[PDB]
């Protein structure tokens, strides 16, 4: 047992191992250890997967990358290729035209709402939601709570839900539950009312038919979705309105954008919003405020979305980085700053020189070591308990200046909250949606359900894994208002007769210098991304990539200091402690990408 | 009833199922509720950890020599199997033990098919394709990074329809979807024939549309249905969008040089 920020951390009781973690990208053994009463009070992160992106981009050129590193992740897909080209970009001092910048920031926002979306209905919702209890669902009823959740939204009738209703009740009917075999349904940690679990399941189908359409987007702009095709120095897709046909891009491509642009914000409006406010007040209501973590102390992002390209004061998701919990001071994050950002392989399956330091990715180091702990139960090939005293994750240790961070869409909206609060008018939209929220979560959903009211502040309620998931919803809904606005900015900049696409000038690696470095990030999906490239006589001398789930589910750091995902299950009781429904749904919040931190 | 299908994940990037979801004709939900039983699926299964490694026992045993194995990913050799790590035990044991009863095993994309990005030099974890590991089962490899969303799905439709595998050519992949080239019907031809070339990004004849060939399309050695039926129900494909092909349906495609390397030998893509 041993203290570290502020959470009291104890192995002596009940050991719980969850391998596979289901319902995330990738892969991830949890272990955890229970007191007397079922409460958490250790927990232990392994991503127990490796394939060597960084190895394996040694030597090549540096204008390839971005797809090798874009097969990072298939989920958070485009995200690396954006990362990548910066990098480049950053090391090259390439500036790319403006249509570029608006069809690179389109894409991610684009990125950003499918990923969200799919995550919340298809990898969380059943975390909150007993398919089995939605089976026993009034049909009537269920049309009044849609109409009281959501007015707007048209697809809310009797008939439409008892369909729905039916189909799912020959499904399990059959014996054949597929995707909800062997389910944790019955479990009295789901609290929700069998209408409201109708409601979200119809929206879970819902979701699964609309996400198709969102990302033909990337389709148009990048020829294909998953891992839509990126260039260093702009975009491929050129531009010609007109022989307009012929080219990548016309006006007709571009209405067609437009078009799956507003069926997004409709439906960031009136499904995935209100849904997470009503199953958030429901489960604030049943009291189940745990999971903060390090969220309630420590939050960081590079921040992203300048209004005016290359400033980043601009930023519309203002960054930084925010310690123990005090919400009026934003220190500024540098990610060239061989001081800050910096990795740790102390507990991780890795080897440096010392690994008494970490490591800032300029001079990042990735050497493979698989052994484990003398305290491990089972063998190398068989592990029973991993020991987690030695090293026990392919994941590595981020730290900011040392500290343990979360990140991710929480992150963002507490560090723009801050910001709006400093006079930050770039983040006022992402202030208002969170006054929203605990104004609906509060008080007006409680009195439209005729629940009593209550009065939880924003510091309170956002630091926890209904917060965590709330964030993830605005954060859609925000992407999705933003690319509206830049789809507009990109139109009117092309019929001003800026048709420039790709700045070549630095294409051929006759012109660069025989040596130069870059970084770049980007506000990926699930917290902060980058990639730190070194490039000499015209190939990758070293390329590190920290990506989001490498922090939130990083191992212990040489100070012992646990990471998000860790601290995050600690002091949260179980009701079965064989049934991992509470470590799922803390897990999930997070929306753990496996791949994408070990790359 | 519907045939059972064992979706395992071995090291990948999760693109494969993504694409597989995006499918149109059919839908995935049809998929899942109407034609398989979807019973072991990491990304999607409500059961985690001992319940859900229970349901492969459970499914092999009913369904003996009559359900599908799906593989996503691959199966790493070196660091003792353990850079991918399944309840404990290296991934290539779970692939091993399910395959032994399955009526048929689909190699979902380049990584199952051919090793893909983590195979490519110097291969750190010795990742290696279903397959070379797979010798004695009847496999089909669906190959792409990802691949097509109706490919994925018609190959399962097919499956289903006539419970028997597809028409494969000598490389394993299904001739109804992997017997053209790229470069056999794509729109762009016209001005490969007329010796008409982009010659850097964002030329005057990039915005008409010229061919790839000399910015690196390897469209002229790659196999794969993207020309005609298109990516995302036929909203476009990397070269309609101004890139080339990359290859990435190709075994080793990731190790052919710089993909804006032309091919070389232009005659004879003629
Ligand atoms: N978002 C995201 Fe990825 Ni699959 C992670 N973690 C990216 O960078
Ligand atoms: S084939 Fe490509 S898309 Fe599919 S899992 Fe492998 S890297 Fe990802
Ligand atoms: S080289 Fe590529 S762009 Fe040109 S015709 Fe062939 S497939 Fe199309
Ligand atoms: S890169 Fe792949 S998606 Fe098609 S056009 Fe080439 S085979
Ligand atoms: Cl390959
Ligand atoms: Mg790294
Ligand atoms: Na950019
Ligand atoms: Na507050
Ligand atoms: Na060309």
């Amino acid at each position: 047992a041993y203290a570290t920020q502020g959470f009291n951390l104890d192995d002596r009781g009940r050991r719980i191992v969850v391998d596979p973690v289901t319902r995330i990208e990738g892969h991830m053994r949890c272990e955890v250890n229970v007191d007397a009463n079922n409460v958490i009070r250790n927990a232990v992160s392994t991503g127990t997967m490796w394939r060597g992106l960084e190895v394996i981009l040694k030597g090549r050129d540096p204008r390839d990358a971005w797809a090798f590193v874009e097969r990072i992740c298939g989920v958070c897909t485009g995200c690396h290729a954006l990362a990548s080209v910066r990098a480049v970009e950053n090391a090259l001092d390439i500036r790319i035209p403006k249509n570029a910048h608006l069809i690179r920031e389109i894409m991610a926002k684009t990125l950003q709402v499918h990923d969200h979306a799919v995550h919340f209905y298809h990898l969380h919702a059943l975390d909150w939601v007993d398919v089995m209890s939605a089976l026993k669902a009034d049909p009537k009823r269920t049309s009044e709570l849609q109409q009281l959740v959501s007015p707007a939204h048209p697809l809310s009738s009797a008939g439409y839900f008892r369909d729905i209703q039916n189909r799912l009740k020959r499904f399990v009917e059959s014996g054949q539950l597929g995707p909800f075999m062997n389910g944790y349904w019955g479990s009295k940690a789901y609290v929700l009312p069998p209408e409201a679990n109708l409601m979200a399941v119809t929206h879970y189908l819902e979701a699964l038919d609309l996400q198709k359409e969102w990302v033909k987007i990337h389709t148009i702009f990048g020829g294909k979705n998953p891992h839509p095709n990126y260039l260093v120095g702009g975009v491929p897709c050129a531009i010609n309105l007109d022989g307009a046909a012929s080219a990548p891009v016309n006006m007709e491509r571009l209405s067609f954008v437009k078009a799956r642009i507003d069926e997004i914000i409709e439906f960031n409006k009136n499904v995935y919003v209100p849904d997470v406010l009503a199953i958030g007040t429901l489960y604030k209501q049943a009291g189940w405020l745990y999971g903060g973590g390090l969220a309630a102390t420590n939050v960081l992002d590079y921040g992203e979305y300048p209004n005016v390209a290359y400033n980043k004061s601009t930023d519309q998701l203002p960054g930084g980085a925010i310690l123990n919990g005090n919400w009026d001071e934003v220190f500024p994050v540098d990610p060239r700053d061989s001081q800050q950002v910096q990795e740790f392989v102390s507990h991780s399956w890795y080897k440096y020189a010392d690994e008494s330091v970490g490591l800032h990715p300029w001079d990042g180091v990735t050497e493979p070591n698989y052994v484990l702990g003398a305290n491990t139960k089972g063998t190398r090939t068989r592990i029973e308990q991993i020991d987690e005293s030695a090293k026990y994750s392919w994941i590595k240790s981020p730290r900011w200046r040392g500290h343990a961070m979360e990140v991710g869409p929480l992150s963002r909206y507490i560090l723009a909250y801050a910001h709006a609060r400093s006079g930050n008018k770039y983040a006022e939209r992402p202030k208002e949606q969170l006054e929203y929220s605990a104004q609906m979560i509060n008080s007006a959903i409680p009195k439209a359900l005729g629940l009593p009211e209550t009065q939880y502040t924003l510091k309170q309620l956002l630091p926890s894994t209904i917060g965590r998931t709330l964030a993830r919803a605005l954060e859609s809904q925000y992407c999705g208002e933003m690319m509206h606005s830049d789809w507009h900015d990109l139109v009117a900049n092309i019929r001003a007769g800026d048709t420039a696409t790709a700045n070549v000038d630095k294409w051929d690696p006759a012109t660069w210098p025989l040596q130069a470095k870059g970084v770049g990030t980007v506000a990926a999906p699930r917290g902060a991304l980058g990639h730190w490239i070194r490039i000499k006589d015209g190939r990758i001398e070293n390329y590190q990539c920290v990506v989001p789930t490498t922090w939130n589910g990083s191992p212990r750091d040489y100070k012992g200091q646990i990471g998000a995902f860790e601290a995050s299950l600690m002091n949260t009781p179980m009701v079965n402690p064989e049934q991992p429904v509470e470590i799922l749904r803390t897990l999930h919040s997070f929306d753990p990408c496996l791949a994408c931190s070990t790359h | 009833p519907r045939t059972p299908v064992l979706w395992l994940h071995g090291l990948e990037c999760t693109g494969c199922s993504e694409s597989f979801i995006r499918s149109a004709h059919p839908l995935a939900k049809d998929v899942v509720l109407s034609m398989i039983s979807l019973d072991y699926d990491d990304t999607l299964m409500a059961a985690a950890g001992h319940q859900a490694e229970a349901i492969l026992e459970e499914i092999m045993t009913k369904y003996k020599g009559n359900y599908i194995l799906a593989v996503e990913g691959n199966p790493p050799l070196n660091q003792d199997g353990m850079s991918c790590i399944i309840g404990g035990r290296p991934f290539i044991e779970q692939l091993k033990y399910v395959a032994k009863d399955a009526k048929a095993i689909i190699s979902w994309g380049s990584c199952a098919s051919w090793g893909c990005v983590q195979a490519a030099k110097p291969n750190p974890t010795q990742a290696t394709p279903v397959h070379k590991v797979i010798t004695d089962k009847p496999i089909i490899k669906v190959p792409g990074c990802p691949p097509i969303a109706e490919v994925m799905t018609g190959v399962i439709t097919y499956m289903l329809t006539f419970d028997r595998i597809p028409e494969l050519d000598r490389q394993g992949r299904p001739k109804m979807f992997y017997s053209q080239r790229i470069h056999d019907k794509c729109y762009r031809r016209p001005h490969f024939d007329a010796g008409q070339f982009v010659e850097e990004w964002d030329d005057e004849s990039a915005r008409k549309g010229f061919c790839l060939y000399k910015m690196g399309c390897k469209g002229p050695t790659t196999y794969n249905a993207c020309s005609t039926t298109r990516w995302n129900e036929g909203t476009s494909f990397p070269i309609q969008s101004g890139h080339g092909c990359i290859g990435c349906s190709e075994d080793g495609f990731w190790d052919k040089g710089s993909f804006y390397d032309r091919l070389t030998g232009i005659s004879q893509f003629g």
